[PDB]
């Protein structure tokens, strides 16, 4: 289980990723605050997107799993989509070790 | 639901025993007068142990959802216990000291209400509860309803001091823990009444208890140290030093409390269960390096009080006293003891706040032992000294100024004692030699004369 | 003569924020605040 | 369970 993985198209994912950081806010359209977070382990690093609701609320460490997800991308960046038969779910907290060298986001 | 949360938050399994619970102790009672419905209950509690166990829970979740229905679930669940609930205590326990972050103040009123019940009733293992119902207790907080609840169980516990008299270990806990909460709480007239009841409260004990006082440890000196400007202890010390005797014939001195051993259980108890958690899976698991983000996580969301400061020594003394690696998780490439040590020590932001710290640090070097005390309070010293010689030299140089001045302003007529102590933790890291050798670090160029001027004169034998 | 009134802005900081007995010794380093236990 | 025969009905509670 790695996070270079996530590819689009993929299907019956149970892959298990740690939020460390924390989303920042940021202008996008008229109205609406699509935000989004990175993070980084040991084998690599991606972005996640974070809508309003969730960013106003969150807590670095959450561990979430997708199903059903379609990869998208986010002005040259990848980035994570859930919707259209997609839906999230929380596991644990605290119970992981991180790497933040790889991480890709670096000029 | 019970417990506050939202979408995001994860189905947590316990709770949906719980809701288990809920769904058979409701659905069976069916709204029908209590004389069937405890007929129909008993049946089913006899039926077997785990359905007994689920009935159990299910009695005990009703007494924190509704005041009439916990009045009646809690007289049903004394009709029909079987082993008097000292599993169902067990899973209390468990409960309480997981899911209190997220607990509702209601339940928490009926909890209460529920503790009130078993300690008045004299429910066999109540001292259990009480003990880790004390401990969720967080020092250095002043938040209305943490504050709240700590009077609430004080006032459990004080209208049922005769409870606490025939738990022996209970009356330590008790003690030393009121003790921590009186110098943490000052500031307010209701502050003020709660701390001359505390206080009150606290010399009765003492008095009383002097026996049973005996086995608090050497720290029960330190929080009398704070808090010997009111005329009581003062009053105290004086009669101890006057004939030790007077107030236990047993007593001969003091000794026997300064040749004696603080329990673990002491600096333990202080701590939610979370930090100390925290703080094993960071000894456990984090390799060096990563511990950055964990402190100072537990920093800003917590450790951000003027209290904190104290706490600060509190994480200190309970980590030297409490934490005892083995030998071969030692040998290991995981997170050393000394970063743990210069972080604690470098987020002292205030001169008192080192001074605490430091103390907390020497208390133990006072009355050093090899035979019964172990080299894990030494050993990160010793490493920090010899890992902070280059990047933190002002580290080193202070703790070393500190602890050279401290022995002979400590206490001159026991002083030789404090001599005593560091020669015997001189002698155990010589024994043990962590270091290659100690010549370098003793007489170190960078370090400034007059401190390796005394070293030299207290003890030749190292030269 | 700085360091007296150094000495009692420093004696009045600690008479405001310790709450148990303290003595205020000086030391050649500089140090001036040092916890004991009561006479 | 010196009181009760090996060979003697269980009580399953």
């Amino acid at each position: 289980t790695f996070v270079k993985d996530i590819k689009p198209g993929l299907k019956n994912l149970n892959l298990i990723f740690i939020v460390l950081e924390t989303g920042r806010v940021t202008k996008t359209k008229d109205g609406h605050e699509v935000r989004t977070c990175k993070v980084a382990d040991k084998t690599g690093s991606i972005n996640i997107s974070v809508w309003d609701d969730v960013g106003n609320l969150i807590q670095p460490g959450d561990i979430i799993r997708l199903t059903k997800g379609y990869a998208s991308v986010f002005k040259g960046c990848l980035t994570l989509y859930t919707g259209r038969g997609g839906d999230l779910q929380k596991i644990g907290e605290f119970c992981m070790v991180y790497s933040e060298v790889p991480n890709f986001s670096e000029p | 639901r019970l417990l506050l949360s939202t979408s995001l938050d994860a189905k947590d399994e316990l709770e949906e025993r719980l809701e288990r619970c809920m769904s058979i102790v409701t659905s069976m009672t069916a709204g029908v007068s209590e004389r069937e419905a405890n007929d129909a209950l008993n049946a089913y509690v006899c039926k077997g142990l785990p359905q007994h166990e689920e009935i159990c829970l299910g009695l005990f979740t009703l007494i924190l959802t509704e005041p009439a229905q916990a009045q009646k679930c809690y007289r049903d669940l004394a009709l029909v216990s079987r082993d008097g609930m000292n599993i169902v205590l067990n899973k209390i326990n468990q409960i309480l000291m997981e899911k209190y972050l997220k607990l509702q103040d209601t339940c928490r009123t009926q909890l209460v209400w529920l503790v009130r019940e078993l300690v008045k009733s004299g429910v066999l293992g109540a001292d259990g509860v009480c003990m880790t119902f004390m401990k969720q207790i967080a020092g250095g907080d002043v938040t209305a309803k943490n504050i709240w609840l700590a009077e609430s169980v004080l006032d459990i516990l004080t209208e049922q001091r005769e409870w606490v008299l025939k738990s022996s270990i209970l009356i330590a806990m008790a003690v030393y823990t009121y003790l921590r909460l009186i110098v943490d709480h000052h500031g307010t007239a209701q502050l003020q009444a709660l701390r001359q009841k505390e206080v009150d409260f606290c010399i009765s004990l003492l008095r009383e208890r002097f026996m049973e006082c005996l086995m608090i440890g050497r720290d029960l000196v330190r929080l009398l140290q704070n808090v010997a400007r009111i005329p009581e202890f003062e009053l105290l010390w004086k009669d101890i030093i006057h004939n030790p005797q007077a107030l236990s014939p047993q007593f001969t001195g003091i000794l026997q409390l300064l040749q004696s051993r603080t329990s673990r259980k002491f600096l333990a108890c202080r701590l939610t269960p979370d930090m100390e958690t925290k703080l094993l899976f960071m000894t456990s698991r984090v390799r060096f390096g990563q511990q950055k983000r964990y402190q100072d996580w537990f920093q800003r969301q917590y450790l951000s009080t003027p209290d904190s400061q104290s706490l600060r020594c509190d994480l200190i003394r309970y980590i030297c006293g409490v934490v005892h690696p083995s030998n071969e998780v030692l040998s290991s490439d995981i997170l050393p003891r000394w970063a743990i040590i210069g972080w604690l020590l470098t987020t002292c932001t205030s001169n008192v706040a080192a001074s605490n710290a430091k103390l907390a640090l020497f208390y133990d070097w006072l009355f050093f032992s090899p035979d019964k005390d172990s080299i894990m309070n030494i050993e990160p010293a010793i490493l920090v000294m010899h890992h902070s010689m280059k990047p933190h030299p002002a580290i080193t140089a202070t703790l070393l100024d500190f602890m050279c001045r401290i022995i002979p302003n400590f206490y001159p007529p026991l002083e030789g004692h404090v001599r005593q102590g560091v020669f015997s933790s001189l002698n155990h890291i010589v024994e043990k030699r962590v270091l290659a050798h100690l010549a370098p670090l003793f007489d170190n160029p960078k370090l400034d004369k007059e401190l390796r001027a005394m070293l030299r004169e207290k003890f030749p034998e190292f030269c | 003569q700085h360091i007296a009134a150094q000495q009692k802005a420093a004696l009045q900081h600690a008479h405001a924020h310790s709450s148990g007995y303290f003595i205020t010794q000086d030391s050649a380093f500089g140090n001036l605040i040092l916890p004991v236990l009561p006479r | 369970s010196p009181s009760y025969s090996p060979t003697s009905p269980s009580y399953s509670p």
